DNA sequence: ACACACTCTCCAATTCTCTAA
DNA sequence: TTAGAGAATTGGAGAGTGTGTTTTTTTTTTTT
């Protein structure tokens, strides 16, 4: 199927009234030809009677236009077409995109060569008359409690996802908590980011996350899109009056929305998402069209820059406004090492040989997988517990000691947050009305793991949290502070002249530095010291204030 | 012309749209952007121009009807429309609509102790410390009463209140909570999420390739308040428009095919972020923040907001937060006086005068000893 | 075209076709007709015509296989073979939906100017069904299909169970390069003829051909920095070839005479052969999949420690491994078909230095 | 060349009147 | 009492007349 038609209606039972003394007459009619009276039979004036349009009787109809299927074609030809029409019970049953087999009769009929003329073609248009069309529980609910209620169900659950990685395992558990979420002021679901090299397998891994949850959604961040970020205005192909086209993220609200390729959308994208992530809302002004629409969905994208030697953030291009927004960040690179790859080759040879005799049994672990979800989600609301709340405050008294050493903050109220959140998911998981302390170590643990991989400074392997809300490590801040200074130093040592050459400085810099100092850290120095009113950068001169 | 409003479009299903017809007194009732409930009856309508008449002739993959005299050889065919009868939202209106007892609760606030505190208090009972902060922002909300001079020129009205922390810490929970409070509020950022920005701009629109405007945040905050978070990183270009913009209270263009004046009568909560995210507590806030002279020479107020990791504090955060998770005036009532209060217009004193200028005197002579 | 007389545009004529002559004629065929040339009728004194048609008319192995490709061109032996597995293919795997196609797809790197024109033109006209277009994006028909006033061409398009070939690559447009990428993944394009979202069959093989940004190739700096096409789409070719050559008195004395003799002055079988000789689609026995595990995990930790190697790595050897055991007339993989893919795919690189 | 709108004419149907069956 | 012929008025069957009828170069704003 390609196109479908607006509903039409159609005239059965025409009803006739007179003008003279209101008498009224119905006609049965003709395969299209409606027999006017010519005189009204109580009062015998003639051209007296009127055709009551909206008191005759109608029937519906419809207009579909389908083609052959790209599989039965002659190489390298355009595929075919041909008109349905559809009547009564059949009249709203398809939609574009999708296959279909119908049965009905081949019709064929003249047209005419203009509007006003009564000259028929010589040759008929034909078209399908549509007849029919075909496309191509307690006992549940008993399983999924058993199931349950079995020992480690949450590894069970998180081993049930993507059967073709062999071994990401508690990135399959983060993945699994996401599905399952928190529940209902603050913003109740999960976000979570993937990164690292490109033509790993986290690309299949949203497509296969994507096909487990009914309000689920999935494009990317490249402008070659099939459907964007943004909510637009456009013309209808049809009718060309203005339709309102609203975005992935607005569709896929109470859903679960995955990205490809995040790393290179532009600046708009990033700021229209930073708007829907903080607010879960999205505003609306254009054309005349004000408005403000619900747009709270589930995040999960995969990024990509791999150097060892600089945290994710300083390898990535995005900014740490957003990537301070996900509860949770992964990390997916190679390990050199033998027995992986001995491991993942001989994955791949039982792959090659991936038989019905376990793939009958992956589909129906999926099956009751999407139940025991849906259960879950329906019914399920974890609450507070003494024990979750004394472990959720000494996490965050944990966070903020570990600070403590450097004299600096290493918490704010977010981080409680995404551990709660986490904490709620497991509770569901193992579908208990109460978040209690089980939940709250595994989400420490969690937490912990995924500070460790996203939030370490390689140049020191302790976690540096300036890294995620600033962007740098610590070292990178230091660095830019002295080059500032040795400038400064620089600049008052000849400050008997008021005008200093641009290279000559560059120069004396890199002429006194063990660093290679860049262009770019010279100039980013100059724009400090200018900032704090010590000089002013005029072309390849720089004048002391 | 409607829509199917969001919650009923099937999945992956494109939006149908109907033409729905107003008469009489209902009419210019509902504005693009409204949700609405109309009710009436469906009908069907012909093709007019196949018609012929005595007063007036015919104009000229389906067919029509054929055989009536009115209709000649030519065929006609129909479309629906749905005929609406009636279509609702999906100073004396004070009088109108409080009764004895909103009049009541508002004469016992009038005649309330510490009602100061008490408002502070019920607007903003999350918060913890910076009682200064509430009590300035809680000012802002009065405004002060504008005034037009006898040969034309008008004084500014609004007071603009800044707020400068470090990302760790309260700053942006007041933005959020005064804009979850009020009503006719805008949240938004100097990274802002249009082509329009914080104020008006030029598109070429391509149904003629002609130019027209595009409103920005503070022509839609006209008549309210507007939050801006991140306002120490903006464009430049909204950022020359704001100077204008702050006391002026419009905004001017001049560009191909437009010139206007448009209205911008807004209160401005800004906050913004330190340079190396932490404030040095060494410094004065003009070595600490990124903005210019000009443009932080406009507000009325200032404060500062910077953490600092004690046990206790940080202790009594945690089980504050956990505790709201685990769970004297409404914020209708707020409301209610707030509507009331702000149609009183209250003179200065004479007195007053001698000590307004004496103390504007004593900060000038300050200045002049150690700008204003 | 060569009819038409100096500085002209061509012209065109309708012929109405009835009855039993129905179906004969095709797009872009060659034809003869017979009929009456008569004017149309109304409904001034200038009328139309067309043609009324009476009649329409239309107008071992595995080395000497080798050795039979581009003989003009001296040297580049396994070249060759790599250009005729890429003619016989692999197999289309299809366990279940977790596909692993058969079809190579390669790329070759040449300096400015260098002999790669010859062989491409070669590849060319040998192939029974194939197509050529250029990336800088001419004033014709692109690499999709468009539309005129039906739906029509594409390089993409016409070549579709075959091979297409790419020329100056590196000059590609963003629209080029998500096209191809398109093709790589579901061998299926669209293009909207009115707004609808009309789709398309691509089901071929693809071969570019790139030059480098700026003069010769700099062995001192990577491919990518080179030809300077992004890592991720340039990195699907099964085989990466280097063409690079330099002056020498003797060859260039030879090329000479070659080059001055002839300004001065069997394919069906091969084509039988590679007809009857796929039709085989070889399995591996789990013998050989042990093996392959073992000389790919051995391939790998030599890569790092000497990374480019991935899980394409490995199809690509099983690809053509495969297409070799189609090349001989046997119904099975063989240890020989993996240690010839292996040296294939090793040597490559030096063809990088 | 092929359709509406309008104007106009002549032929013979319907009733009055006188007459025969 | 019932029915047919000769004269007068009127309806409408029919004819005649008048008229209508994708594909290229250049500017402007804002995005890069
Ligand atoms: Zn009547």
């Amino acid at each position: 199927v390609i196109r479908t038609s607006q509903l039409i209606p159609e005239m059965q039972e025409a009803f006739f009234q007179c003008q003279v003394c209101a008498h009224t007459t119905r006609v049965e009619m003709d395969r299209g030809r409606i027999a006017e009276p010519s005189v009204c039979g109580r009062c015998h004036t003639t051209h007296s009677m009127a055709l009551i349009h909206n008191r005759s009787l109608f029937s519906d109809k419809q207009m579909i236009k389908l083609q052959e299927s790209p599989e039965d074609m002659p190489a390298g030809q355009t595929p075919h077409t041909v008109i349905l029409f559809a009547h009564n019970d059949l009249v709203d049953k398809v939609q574009p995109g999708d296959r279909v087999n119908v049965t009905g009769i081949y019709r064929a009929v003249p047209i005419r060569v203009n509007p006003r003329v009564s000259n028929v073609k010589s040759v008929y248009k034909t078209h399908i008359d549509v007849i029919h069309y075909r496309k191509t529980s307690e006992k549940r609910v008993e399983l999924l409690k058993e199931l349950s209620r079995k020992p480690d169900i949450y590894e069970r659950l998180a081993s049930a996802l993507a059967p073709s990685i062999y071994e990401h395992e508690d990135i399959k558990k983060g993945i699994l908590l996401q599905l399952f979420g928190g529940t209902r002021k603050f913003r109740a679901e999960i976000n979570i980011l993937l990164c690292g090299d490109p033509g790993t397998s986290k690309s299949q891994l949203l497509q296969y996350v994507y096909n487990l949850v009914p309000r689920g959604q999935y494009t990317s961040g490249k402008g070659s899109s099939a459907v964007g970020l943004t909510a637009y205005v456009m013309k209808d192909p049809e009718t060309r009056q203005l339709v309102l086209q609203t975005g992935a993220l607005v569709l896929s609200d109470n859903g679960i929305c995955c990205i490809d390729e995040f790393d290179k959308m532009n600046e708009s994208t990033r700021s229209v998402l930073h708007e829907v992530m903080e607010q879960q809302t999205l505003s609306i002004a254009k054309a005349g069209i004000i408005c403000q629409l619900n747009a709270r969905t589930s995040v999960l994208a995969a990024a990509n820059p791999w150097n060892p030697k600089k945290t994710t953030i300083e390898n990535i291009q995005l900014p740490h406004t957003l990537l301070s927004r996900f509860d949770l960040i992964f990390l997916l690179l190679d390990p050199q090492d033998e027995a992986y790859d001995r491991r993942l080759a001989h994955h791949l040879v039982a792959l090659y040989y991936q038989s019905e005799e376990q793939a009958e049994e992956e589909l129906l672990d999926m099956a009751v997988l999407k139940d025991y979800i849906a259960y879950a989600h329906s019914t399920i609301m974890p609450r507070l517990s003494e024990e979750a709340s004394q472990a959720l405050i000494e996490a965050y008294v944990d966070m903020r000691k570990i600070g403590s050493s450097r004299g600096m903050v290493s918490a704010y109220p977010r981080q409680l947050e995404s551990l709660i959140r986490l904490a709620e998911a497991h509770a569901k998981v193992r579908l208990s009305n109460k978040v209690e302390a089980i939940d709250v170590e595994e989400a420490k643990r969690l937490h912990r793991e995924a500070l460790k991989q996203s939030a370490t400074d390689p140049r020191t392997g302790i976690v540096d949290i300036s890294i995620l809300t600033t962007g740098m490590s610590a070292t990178s801040r230091k660095r830019k502070e002295e080059l500032a200074e040795a400038l400064k130093k620089l600049i008052l040592s000849k400050g008997k002249t008021p005008a200093l050459k641009y290279q000559q400085l560059f120069e004396d810099i890199r002429g006194q530095s063990d660093i290679a100092i860049t262009k770019d850290m010279f100039e980013e120095a100059l724009r400090a010291l200018a900032d704090d009113d010590f000089l002013t950068v005029t072309g390849k001169t720089v004048r002391l204030l | 012309r409607i829509q199917e409003t969001q919650a009923e479009l099937p999945r992956g299903s494109i939006p149908r749209s109907l033409e729905v017809i107003l008469r009489a007194e209902a009419v210019e009732s509902a504005q693009a952007g409204d949700k609405c409930d109309f009710t009436g009856t469906l009908i069907v309508v012909p093709d007019v121009s196949k018609l012929s008449t005595p007063g007036a002739r015919a104009e000229t993959e389906t067919e029509g009807i054929r055989g009536l005299r009115a209709l000649g050889v030519r065929d006609l065919s129909y479309r629906l429309v749905f005929l609406a009868c009636c279509v609702a939202p999906t100073a004396e209106s004070i009088k109108n609509q409080m009764t004895v007892k909103e009049w009541e609760k508002v004469f016992e606030m009038s005649q309330d102790k510490n009602l100061y505190h008490n408002l502070c208090t019920s607007l903003f009972p999350t918060i913890h410390g910076n009682d200064e902060v509430k009590r300035g922002v809680l000012l802002m909300l009065f405004g002060g009463v504008p005034k037009t001079t006898g040969e034309g020129t008008s004084l500014r009205g609004d007071i603009n209140v800044c707020i400068v922390g470090d990302p760790s810490t309260a700053k942006s929970q007041f933005l959020k909570h005064v804009e979850e409070f009020s009503p006719r509020a805008v949240y938004t950022s100097g990274k802002a999420s249009s082509a329009a920005g914080l104020t008006a701009a030029v598109v070429r629109d391509e149904e003629s390739h002609e130019f027209v405007i595009e409103a920005g945040a503070l022509m839609l905050a006209d008549n309210g308040v507007c939050c801006i978070d991140e306002f120490d990183k903006m464009d430049v270009r909204d950022q020359v428009a704001i100077h204008e913009a702050m006391e002026q209270q419009t905004i001017s263009i001049t560009k191909a095919g437009v010139k206007a004046t448009l209205n911008a009568r807004t209160s401005i909560l800004a906050a913004a972020n330190p340079i190396s995210g932490h404030y040095d507590r060494s410094k004065s806030l003009k070595q600490n923040i990124n903005l210019s002279a000009p443009i932080m020479s406009r507000f009325d107020l200032f404060f500062i907001l910077v953490d600092e990791c004690n046990e206790v504090t940080d202790y009594a955060i945690a089980r504050r937060i956990v505790d709201l998770h685990s769970r004297v005036y409404s914020l209708d009532d707020i409301r209610r006086y707030l509507l009331f209060a702000r149609q009183f217009k209250p003179k200065i004193s004479k007195e007053s005068e001698d000590f307004i200028v004496e103390q504007y005197k004593h900060l000038r002579q300050r200045d002049g000893s150690g700008r204003i | 075209s060569d009819q038409v007389p100096v500085g002209n545009i061509p012209r065109s004529i309708t012929v109405l076709v009835e009855g039993e002559n129905t179906r004969i004629a095709q797009p872009g065929d060659h034809v003869s007709v017979t009929g009456i040339f008569l004017p149309i009728l109304r409904t001034g004194l200038l009328s139309e015509t067309y043609l009324e048609a009476h009649r329409i008319v239309k107008m071992d192995f595995y080395e000497k296989l080798a050795a039979s490709i581009a003989p003009e061109i001296y040297g580049h032996e396994d070249v060759k073979k790599a250009l005729l597995l890429l003619l016989v293919g692999g197999v289309d795997q299809s366990p279940r939906g977790m596909k692993i196609r058969g079809n190579i797809n390669i790329c070759l790197m040449g300096d400015p100017g260098v002999a790669k024109s010859q062989l491409l033109s070669y590849i060319d006209r040998l192939a029974p069904r194939s197509q050529y277009t250029t990336g800088r994006g001419s004033s014709g028909v692109g690499l999709t299909a468009a539309v005129l006033r039906t739906l029509e061409g594409g390089a993409l398009v016409l070549a579709d169970q075959g091979v297409c070939c790419i020329d100056e690559f590196d000059k590609m447009a963003e629209a080029d390069r998500t096209a191809i990428h398109e093709v790589m993944e579901q061998q299926t394009i669209s293009i909207a003829k009115a707004g609808i979202l009309t789709t398309l069959n691509a089901r071929c093989s693809i071969l570019a051909a790139a030059n480098p940004a700026y003069g010769r190739y700099n062995p001192r700096r990577s491919l990518e920095q080179n030809i300077q096409l992004p890592a991720a789409l340039l990195s699907r070719f099964d085989l990466l070839w280097l063409i690079q050559d330099r002056p020498d008195r003797d060859n260039d004395l030879r090329l000479a005479q070659h080059i001055t003799y002839v300004h001065q002055h069997d394919m069906k079988l091969m084509r039988r052969y590679i007809a009857m000789c796929r039709e085989k689609q070889p399995m591996v026995p789990e013998s050989l999949a042990d093996y392959i595990t073992a000389a790919y995990v051995e391939m790998r930790r030599e890569a790092w420690a000497s990374t480019y190697t991935s899980a394409r790595t490995l199809l690509a050897i099983l690809r053509l491994s495969t297409a070799l055991a189609r090349l001989r007339m046997v119904d099975v993989v063989e240890k020989e078909d993996v240690n010839e893919a292996i040296r294939l795919m090793e040597m490559s690189k030096d063809s990088l230095l």
